[PDB]
């Protein structure tokens, strides 16, 4: 499928 | 049955707009890591500089 | 069917954007290990 970002919201490691 | 075949073009324009979408999302997320990063390498100059002196 | 392209060209991109993050989250990574080092300095 496709594949979105973790998150919304960029969140550092 | 002919079901299959229409559930198929339903999903398929499912996946579509999930997938512009969720490139729209990665093009938001990317944003914020830039500015997170440009951040990181102001603290990196700070602290290379205090190291420094 | 025009549809059935742009969902693949969509999906193209979405993989281009993912490895490219790969390599970015490696690159931020990296920064973290270097100010670490740094705080790490001095300290003393």
């Amino acid at each position: 499928l496709a594949v979105g970002p973790p998150s919304l919201n960029y969140i550092p490691p | 049955s002919f079901n299959s075949s229409i559930n198929n073009i339903h999903e398929m324009e499912i996946q579509l707009k999930d997938a512009l979408e969720k490139n729209q999302q990665w093009l938001v997320y990317d944003q914020q890591r830039e500015v997170y990063v440009k951040g990181l390498l102001a603290k990196i100059f700070e602290l290379e500089k205090k190291t420094e002196t």
